């Protein structure tokens, strides 16, 4: 078995500049369970990111949320990487904020 | 309250 | 509603990287409350929901002791089935197991049940009756020789009859404020253009709780479900869901299409437009 995860970034609430949001970055339908999931500020690795919420579905697949307290501004961009066996590369996912 | 013996397979 | 209390644990072997990675996650309903993690520094059973903070030292201690003895017994797992499977000792592999018990809003069983896998397939499970198991393969089929001549069975269904109900009655009453509330979907339509005279519209529902939910997309009162993207249903970070559902659609006939959204915390279901 093996399964590439799906990676998908969003806000808490929709995002407005200079108030307080949740980034989520929620990885899911991954095997093996060996995987490594960054939080990106500006190409940078955000310190205070809690994982959470680690599961699996009925297929076994695994499912596991990152998250951090940000505040969102015009000129910030933010991305989730993830590492994976199932991966060539490692995947960079960009909050598209207008999705 | 979880689980607190799982046997072995 | 009904609810649950559920625990999801993973081993996964790591190879001349010293002991296998163990964890435990519990759940009541979609909430995670309770965790074990074996490569914290210290490694404990710790609260993950705000209202475990009404159980005393003892629960912890007690709690951390199973997860410890527990790990160890997966650690052997793991061993024996490189004998069962004919697998090296080079190769990382993982065992799952999900147990759980659910109750109606009256407190009473509707069902309990434990399903275990190996490296992502079925291995054994306990049927329905709690009282038999069903095995996927030859090596599940020693396992289940070896459970049957033990009685675990009994063991496991006096627990999940009995001490499972108790403490999801326990943890309903101790976390009400947290678990028996409805928070309402807020909803909003989001417009993308296509190539081809092409839009894709997207209902977004934020904010949320329980995670049951239902997105639609209508056209003159008929469902859009074969032509819909969805995303499954997802945790925001804050105990709340989130969830989206799009459909393309004509450009200029963006009007004529409604995103329908039911919710036990909308008294009448949401229907929005562009």
């Amino acid at each position: 078995i093996q399964k590439t995860p799906q990676i998908q970034v969003y806000s808490r609430h929709p995002p407005e500049n200079g108030k307080p949001n949740i980034l989520n970055c929620y990885v899911t339908q991954f095997h093996p369970p060996h995987i490594e999931i960054q939080m990106l500020k500006n190409g940078k690795k955000i310190p205070k990111v809690e994982m959470s919420d680690m599961s699996f579905s009925k297929d076994w697949s695994f499912y596991i949320l990152a998250h951090t307290e940000f505040t969102p501004t015009e000129t910030d961009t933010y991305a989730c990487r993830v590492k994976h066996d199932s991966m060539a590369e490692p995947k960079t996912v960009y909050w598209d904020r207008d999705m | 309250f979880a689980p607190g013996n799982y046997p072995a397979w | 509603g009904p609810h649950s209390l559920r625990y999801f644990v993973t081993a996964v072997s790591r190879p001349g990287l010293g002991e296998p990675r163990y964890m435990e996650v519990g759940y009541v309903d979609d909430t995670e409350f309770v965790r074990f993690d074996s490569d914290a520094e210290n490694p404990r059973y710790e609260p993950r929901a705000r209202w475990m903070e009404q159980e005393g030292p003892e629960y912890w201690e007690r709690e951390t002791q199973k997860a410890k003895g527990n790990e160890q017994s997966f650690r052997v797992d793991l061993r024996t089935l490189l004998g069962y499977y004919n697998q090296s000792k080079g190769g990382s592999h993982t065992i799952q197991v999900i147990s759980g018990c659910e109750v109606g809003s009256d407190g009473r069983l509707l069902r309990g049940y434990q399903q275990y896998a190996y490296d992502g397939c079925d291995y054994i499970a306990l049927n329905e009756d709690l009282k038999t198991w069903t095995a996927a393969d030859m090596a599940a089929l020693i396992t289940k020789h070896k459970w049957e001549q033990a009685g675990e069975a009994e063991r496991l269904r006096a627990y999940l009859e009995g001490t499972c109900v108790e403490w999801l009655r326990r943890y309903l009453k101790n976390g009400n404020a947290t678990l028996l509330r409805t928070d309402s979907p807020k909803a909003h339509v989001t417009h993308h253009s296509r190539p081809e005279d092409k839009v894709t519209l997207r209902c977004w529902a934020l904010g949320f709780y329980p995670a049951d939910i239902t997105l639609t997309w209508q056209l003159n009162g008929e469902e859009l479900i074969q032509d819909m993207e969805l995303v499954e249903t997802r945790p925001a970070g804050d105990g709340t869901f989130q969830k989206w559902a799009s459909v393309v659609v004509p450009l200029g006939k963006e009007q004529y299409y409604t995103c329908h959204v039911y919710h036990q915390g909308l008294p009448e279901p949401l229907t929005l437009r562009w």
